[PDB]
RNA sequence: AGAUCUUGGUGGUAGUAGCAAAUAUUCAAACGAGAACUUUGAAGGCCGAAGUGGAGAAGGGUUCCAUGUGAACAGCAGUUGA
RNA sequence: UCUGGGUCGGGGUUUCGUACGUAGCAGAGCAGCUCCCUCGCUGCGAUCUAUUGAAAGUCAGCCCUCGACACAAGGGUUUGU
């Protein structure tokens, strides 16, 4: 689930570029 | 460390040029372990390699 | 100095004080204000000055 | 530099009693302050500081 | 201190400033600077140039 | 103190004047780094990528005249380094540059 | 001691000429003893389909691929490399 | 030092020429609505007008600040009749 701490840092990882670039969809680790 | 092979293999698998290949700048160590196209496919599935969208060339001005 | 170029009395009628930092065209601050009247920045200072 | 207007008092000239515009140079001269005296003596080798 | 002249823009032209233009038809014009002189030579109308005195008194 | 952060505005136009077209933005980065070194006394100056993107926003030669940046002096106590302090210069987007003083900003 | 002698070696020149044809690089990070030059990301540009793109013939012959090294070579450097 | 010099900000000067937005029964005209309106309303439309001598730049080798900010009694190499 999402809380305020998780949301504020989520904004960082989904942005992989400046304005006009596609957002990151996922970053999943699986072994 | 040096990810020329990974970029080349990701371009081959994604069927796009090396322009559109995006490697995760934070997961450099994980991508560096990828030496085969199966591992490239696994990284693409797991989100560490992304095909960047095509650069916009609008025709609204032309229309 | 005995030539008539020398020993000649000098009496100025006008001294130019236009702005030399460009093509100055007003001798004094007051003449420029009287010619151009109030401006926008004068208006916004005067509204604050009540 | 700047320029002035003055009336010329040169008889027999084309600008006699006529206005001219003449470029002038402004040299600021705050007063000099005297702090010393040197004396010189004339020698067959020239002036030397005494 | 001499006779004060007026330009294409209607500004006062002080002595030693600007140029004077005498046409073949016998009319003598004086300009404050090369901007006004170039505007006049290009036959631009001063009533349509926003900073000229004529435009100000027209509007 | 030494962990202070401040907001400055830099006359890029003043510092780039006379520089050729193909050099104006790199010289803008160099003058920003020099300004940070002079203001905070730290040879180690890090420039945010957003700041670099803002300087290069209008190409290589039409550099913005003014820019509002934020100089943060931070503890480099992370490893054995010759410099124990460093400056991170971040970008502050503003609409106008009128009446902008150099102001201290809190944490 | 000479032959613009033969072969080999070495000076001054001289740390000099010079490393100026084809617009252009910048920021952050990683590895690393070491980064202007390697790699990743972001930005700004260029080739602009009669290309600096994608594939062949002749010719080359292993230069292809991966890993490792940093002696020499790549007229600066290199953690890169035909 | 009765401080100092910088960096911004301010003011002055000057360059160009009237910004974005908003409003207009301004506008060649054109397209829809008529219980409506009795001559109206709703859009498109270069341009024009007011706001607006406005907007923007101005020392980097322009002028004056006393506003803000931090910084400056510190570093190195030598020198003797
Ligand atoms: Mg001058
Ligand atoms: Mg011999
Ligand atoms: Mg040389
Ligand atoms: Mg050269
Ligand atoms: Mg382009
Ligand atoms: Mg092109
Ligand atoms: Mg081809
Ligand atoms: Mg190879
Ligand atoms: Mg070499
Ligand atoms: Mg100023």
């Amino acid at each position: 689930i999402m809380n305020q701490e998780k949301l504020a840092k989520l904004q960082a990882q989904v942005r992989i570029g400046g304005k006009g670039t596609a957002r990151r969809k996922k970053k999943v680790v699986h072994r | 460390s040096m990810l020329r092979l990974q970029k080349r293999l990701a371009s081959s698998v994604l069927r796009c040029g090396k322009k559109k290949v995006w490697l995760d700048p934070n997961e450099t160590n994980e991508i560096a372990n990828a030496n085969s196209r199966q591992q490239i496919r696994k990284l693409i599935k797991d989100g560490l390699i992304i095909r960047k969208p095509v650069t916009v060339h609008s025709r609204a001005r032309c229309r | 100095q005995t030539k008539r170029r020398a020993l000649e009395k000098i009496d100025l009628k006008f001294i130019d004080t236009t702005s030399k930092f460009g093509h100055g065209r007003f001798q004094t601050m007051e003449e420029k204000k009287a010619f151009m009247g109030p401006l926008k920045k004068d208006r916004i200072a005067k509204e604050e000055g009540a | 530099m700047t320029h002035i207007v003055r009336e010329v008092d040169r008889p027999g000239s084309k600008v006699n009693k006529k206005e001219v515009v003449e470029a002038v140079t402004i040299v600021e001269t705050p007063p000099m302050v005297v702090v010393g005296i040197v004396g010189y003596v004339e020698t067959p080798r020239g002036l030397r500081t005494f | 201190m001499k006779v004060e002249l007026c330009s294409f823009s209607g500004y006062k032209i002080y002595p030693g400033h600007g140029r004077r233009y005498a046409r073949t038809d016998g009319k003598v014009f004086q300009f404050l600077n090369a901007k006004c002189e170039s505007a006049f030579l290009s036959k631009r109308n001063p009533r349509q140039i926003n900073w000229t005195v004529l435009y100000r008194r027209k509007h | 103190n030494e962990v202070v952060t401040r907001e400055y505005t830099i006359n890029i136009h003043k510092r780039i004047h006379g520089v050729g077209f193909k050099k104006r933005a790199p010289r803008a980065l160099k003058e920003i780094r020099k300004f940070a070194m002079k203001e905070m006394g730290t040879p180690d100056v890090r420039i945010d990528t957003r700041l670099n993107k803002a300087v290069w926003a209008k190409g290589i030669r039409n550099v913005p005249y003014r820019i509002r940046v934020r100089l943060s002096r931070k503890r480099n106590e992370d490893e054995d380094s010759p410099n124990k302090l460093y400056t991170l210069v971040t970008y502050v987007p503003v609409t106008t540059f009128k009446n902008l003083q150099t102001v201290n900003v809190d944490e």
